[PDB]
């Protein structure tokens, strides 16, 4: 009922550009961490019995 | 650097293998004492006249 117009000024667009770099960095780090952890599991541990 | 960490963790697991056990077998063993004299429990009773 009280919907308001979204104002996309320069500051908000500039803020998102900073977040885009931060998001890209985070994804790269997680992929490296996932790859390292997947290699550790294969070399170290094995199957489990009863 | 992260490869040295992964390789170090694997070597830690492989080094957790047990070799053997060592213990002493002493149950059932008791020390021995030495008795120096033989108990005879004998006394000679003789009358005054020797009869």
């Amino acid at each position: 009922f009280a919907l308001a117009q979204i104002n996309a000024d320069d500051e908000f667009i500039g803020a998102i550009d900073k977040e885009s770099a931060e998001y890209l960095d985070e994804y790269a780090t997680l992929a490296r961490d996932i790859s390292n952890s997947l290699t550790l599991v294969k070399a170290a541990f094995g199957p489990l019995e009863r | 650097e992260d490869m040295a960490k992964i390789y170090g963790a694997v070597a830690a697991v492989s080094k957790n293998v047990n070799s053997s056990v060592t213990y002493e077998v002493k149950r059932g063993t008791h020390e021995l004492i030495k008795v120096p004299t033989i108990p005879h429990n004998l006394v000679l009773i003789q009358s005054d006249n020797g009869k």
